[PDB]
RNA sequence: UGCGAAAGCAGUUGAAGACAAGUGCUUGUCGUUCGUUAAAAUGGCCU
C-alpha cells in the first residue's frame, strides 16, 4: 500500500474511487491500531499478574 | 554442582615494592601518594586503559584500597581512587559500603555510579529512592536497569518501603526512558493491593497525556521518514 | 527460558555446559555467570561459602571452554585465563593483547 | 478477558507457571502488540495522502 | 585464441592514439602467414551506441572461428555481434540482459 | 488578528529577526489559519528554510513538550510542503533534520512501555472500583 | 568508511594527465596515474 501511495499519489486528486478506497483503508488501519494498543495494555496487565 | 567450590585439596612492576612505597608515604599526602603510585604503574591516563593488564591482580587492589582508606579517612581522596573506580577488577567486598563513604564527594560519587563495577542493588535503589534528587537520578536508573535483572529490581522494590515509593511517584508525576521503565517496575512491585486513589488518578492522567504526546511524536517521526483543449498564452516576438 | 530483562546489548556471548548437565556457564559482555540447569536460574548455595556464581572480568569474554568438570578457559580481549572451578582459583593467565 | 484478570487477579498471582498455563493468551497478545509500529507508519503515510488530496 | 589454437585475436588500445576509432582488433594466424586482419572497432560498433552508455561500447568477451571467418564480440550491455571478417558485416544477437 | 500575525511573521522573516519563533509560538494561530498560511503566504525558499530551522530547533530542544502548536506546524509543513524541503540541500538543514530525527526517535520505543503502564493503571482503577463498590 | 546491539554514533570521495563533444574557451569521459580510512542496443531461464 505504501508503494502504491508513493507511485500513484497524484492520481488520487483526479480519481474519486481511489480516494474512497484510501479512506476506507484508513478507517480499517485505525481499528487495527486500536486493537494492537488494547492487546499491548492487556499484555502489561498480564505482566503485572505474572510477576 | 555440589562439588563446586568445596575442594579439600589446596611491563612488569614490583607490586610489593609499590605497596611498601605507598605505606612509607605519609598520611594525608594525596599528591605524594598519587605521584608515587602513578610513577610505579607508569601509565599516563587517569582512567583505566586497555594497556595495563598486569595491575589487575586482586591483592594489589585490596592492599592499595585499604591503604587509601586508612591514609585519607579524613583527608581528601587522591586520583588513585578515581583510577581504581575506573578499574574493572574492583574488589567485591568494598562495594558494600563504597557509596556511603563517597557520598560526601559528588565527583567521586558520580564516578563510582557511572564506572565502578558491582555496586549492590540495595544501596543503588536506596540512593535512587532517596529524596535528594540531585540530578544523578538518571545515572542511577540507567545503572540499575542496565546491570540488574528486572525480577531482582522488582524484588528489591518489594523490600523498599511504601512511602519512598509514593514520593518517587509524585516526583515523576510532577516531572525519561529509564524513568518509565522504573515506573513500570514500581507498579509491578506495589502490585494489586496498595495504591491510593488520588495518587492513582493523577498517575493515570499523567500516563494518558504522555501516551498522547508519544503517539504524536511517532507521527512526526514517520512524517520525516515519508493537455487542455483551449489554452490562451502570451507570445513575445 | 531465562528472560533478558536488560537494557544491556552486547555481541560478546559464549556458553559452556557441564558434561553431567548440571551447570551452564554464560559469558555475556564482561560478566560470567554459573547457572543451575534444573532451575534454569543463577546458582545459589545454601551454605553460601566460597561459592561465587558470578565472575567479573577485565574485558569482554570471547570464548568459554569447559575442558573437564574442573578446568574453565576464558578468553577475553586482553587475557586468556584458566580457572579451576573446584578450587575457585585462577591457575594461570596469558597475555593475548599484542595479538 | 479483562474482567477475568481484574476479578481473579489474586488467584492468578498465587498460581505458578502462569506463562505455561496462559501460553495461548501470551502469544495471541504478542502478535497484535508486535504489529503496532508498522501500522503507525502506514497510518502516517495515509494521513499524508489523504490530507494532500483533501486540501487539493 | 581459437579452439584449434592456430588463430589469435586481440583488441588493443593503440588505435586511440593512432586512429579515429578508439581500439583496434587484430586477427593473426600463429603457425603460418595465411590470416592477418586489423580493423578499427568503430566500423564494428553500431551508429546507435555513441549516444548510449559506455556499456554499449565496452568489449567484455571475444571468440574467433577455427577457420577464421567469424569473430564474435560480446559486450557489457549483453549484446553479441558476429562479424564476418572477410566483409566486416555484423549480425546482432540479443538475449543477455547483463554482461 | 490572524492577518496581523501573518504580516508580522513575514516582516520578521524578511528582517531575519528572532521574533519569528515567538510569532509561531503565539496562541493566535488556529489550525485552519495555519493551513491557510502554509497554502498561500509562503513563497520564499529562504523564508521557508528559516521557519523550518527555527521550528526544528525548538522541537529538538524539547521533544516532550506539552504544547501542540509547533508540532502541528511541523506536521502540516511536512504534509503539504515537503518537495521543496527536499530540494533545499543545505548542510546545516540536513544536520538539523538529523538532530530532529534523533530527538523524535526515542518516543517510538517509549510507546509500548507507556501502553503497558496504562493497562496496569486501568486494572488498578477497576480493582479499586470493585473494592469500593462491594 | 571507522566503531557499535539491530538502534545508531562520528567521518568522507581530493587532485593530475589524456581524450571526446560544443564553441582559444566550456563541458563530459577514463580496460590512466597519485592521494584520503571513505538505469535505458525490444534485450528474462531448455526438453
Amino acid at each position: 500500500v505504501a508503494v502504491v501511495l508513493e507511485l500513484y499519489g497524484n492520481t488520487l486528486e483526479s480519481s474519486p474511487v481511489l480516494q474512497e478506497l484510501m479512506i476506507d483503508l484508513k478507517t480499517k488501519v485505525r481499528h487495527e491500531i486500536h486493537k494492537s494498543k488494547e492487546a499491548q495494555r492487556i499484555e502489561g496487565m498480564l505482566q503485572l499478574l505474572t510477576s | 554442582k555440589d562439588s563446586l567450590g568445596k575442594s579439600f585439596q589446596v611491563p612488569v612492576l614490583h607490586c610489593n615494592e609499590v605497596i611498601e612505597k605507598l605505606s612509607a608515604l605519609q598520611d594525608n599526602d594525596i599528591t605524594s601518594f598519587d605521584d608515587i603510585f602513578f610513577k610505579e604503574l607508569k601509565i599516563k591516563e587517569e582512567h583505566y586503559t586497555e594497556k595495563d593488564r598486569y595491575i589487575s591482580d586482586p591483592g594489589f587492589l585490596n592492599k592499595v584500597l585499604d591503604l587509601i582508606f586508612g591514609k585519607f579517612s579524613g583527608n581528601d581522596y587522591p586520583k588513585t581512587l578515581t583510577f581504581l573506580l575506573t578499574h574493572p577488577l574492583f574488589p567485591l567486598s568494598r562495594t558494600r559500603n563504597l557509596l556511603s563513604l563517597l557520598r560526601d564527594q559528588p565527583r567521586l560519587f558520580k564516578q563510582a555510579i557511572v564506572t565502578c563495577p558491582n555496586l549492590p542493588l540495595n544501596e543503588l535503589l536506596e540512593e535512587l529512592f532517596s529524596i535528594r534528587n540531585r540530578e544523578l537520578l538518571l545515572d542511577i536508573s540507567f545503572r540499575i536497569l542496565q546491570d540488574f535483572t528486572r525480577d531482582s529490581i522488582k524484588q528489591e522494590m518489594k523490600k523498599l518501603s511504601k512511602l519512598d515509593v509514593q514520593n518517587f511517584i509524585e516526583f515523576i508525576t510532577s516531572g525519561s526512558t529509564q524513568l518509565f521503565q522504573l515506573l513500570s517496575l514500581v507498579l509491578d512491585s506495589i502490585g494489586l493491593f496498595s495504591l491510593e486513589g488520588a495518587l492513582l488518578e493523577n498517575l493515570t492522567l499523567y500516563i494518558d497525556k504522555q501516551v498522547e504526546i508519544a503517539e504524536r511524536n511517532t507521527e512526526l517521526w514517520n512524517l520525516i521518514d515519508t493537455l487542455p483543449t483551449y489554452t490562451m498564452e502570451y507570445l513575445d516576438i | 527460558i531465562s528472560l533478558p530483562n536488560f537494557n544491556h546489548f552486547s555481541n560478546s556471548v559464549s556458553l559452556a555446559w557441564s558434561q553431567d548437565g548440571s551447570l551452564i556457564f554464560h559469558g555475556f559482555d564482561d560478566k560470567l555467570q554459573i547457572l543451575d540447569f534444573d532451575t534454569f536460574k543463577k546458582f545459589e548455595s545454601l551454605e553460601n561459602t566460597k561459592t561465587v556464581s558470578e565472575f567479573t572480568l577485565d574485558s569482554e569474554i570471547q570464548t568459554v571452554k569447559l575442558i573437564n568438570d574442573t578446568n574453565l578457559i576464558v578468553a577475553t580481549r586482553t587475557t586468556l585465563n584458566a580457572i579451576n572451578l573446584l578450587r575457585g582459583q585462577v591457575i594461570n593467565s596469558f597475555d593475548l593483547y599484542p595479538f | 478477558v479483562k474482567w477475568c484478570l481484574i476479578i481473579h487477579g489474586g488467584y492468578l498471582v498465587s498460581i505458578p507457571n502462569l506463562m505455561s498455563t496462559l501460553s495461548s493468551l501470551h502469544s495471541t497478545l504478542k502478535r497484535r502488540s508486535d504489529l503496532l509500529p508498522r501500522l503507525l507508519a502506514l497510518d502516517a503515510r495515509l494521513d499524508c495522502t489523504i490530507n494532500k488530496f483533501k486540501t487539493l | 585464441i581459437s579452439s584449434n589454437g592456430k588463430l589469435l585475436a586481440h583488441m588493443c588500445k593503440d588505435v586511440s592514439t593512432k586512429d579515429h576509432e578508439h581500439k583496434s582488433i587484430s586477427v593473426v594466424s600463429l603457425f603460418d602467414d595465411s590470416v592477418n586482419l586489423s580493423f578499427p572497432l568503430g566500423s564494428i560498433l553500431s551508429s546507435q551506441t555513441q549516444s548510449l552508455s559506455y556499456n554499449t561500447r565496452y568489449v567484455s568477451s571475444m571468440a574467433i572461428d577455427n577457420m577464421g571467418q567469424q569473430l564474435a564480440v560480446g559486450f557489457a550491455s549483453g549484446v553479441i555481434s558476429i562479424v564476418s571478417l572477410a566483409d566486416l558485416q555484423i549480425r546482432l544477437l540479443k538475449w543477455h540482459i547483463d554482461s | 488578528d490572524q492577518v496581523e500575525i501573518a504580516n508580522i511573521l513575514s516582516s520578521h522573516l524578511e528582517a531575519n529577526s528572532t521574533e519569528i519563533l515567538d510569532d509561531l509560538m503565539s496562541g493566535s494561530w488556529t489550525e485552519p489559519e495555519i493551513k491557510k498560511f502554509i497554502l498561500t503566504k509562503i513563497n520564499t525558499v529562504d523564508h521557508l528554510s528559516k521557519i523550518f530551522l527555527t521550528i526544528s530547533k525548538s522541537i529538538t530542544q524539547n521533544p516532550w513538550n506539552e504544547e501542540n502548536l509547533l508540532p502541528l506546524w511541523l506536521k502540516w509543513l511536512l504534509t503539504l510542503k515537503s518537495g521543496e524541503l527536499n530540494s533545499i540541500k543545505d548542510k546545516h538543514t540536513k544536520k538539523n533534520c538529523k538532530h530532529l530525527k534523533s530527538a523524535l526517535r526515542s518516543s517510538e520505543e517509549i510507546l509500548p512501555v507507556l501502553l503497558g503502564i496504562q493497562g496496569r493503571l486501568e486494572m488498578l482503577r477497576r480493582q479499586a472500583k470493585l473494592r469500593e463498590d462491594l
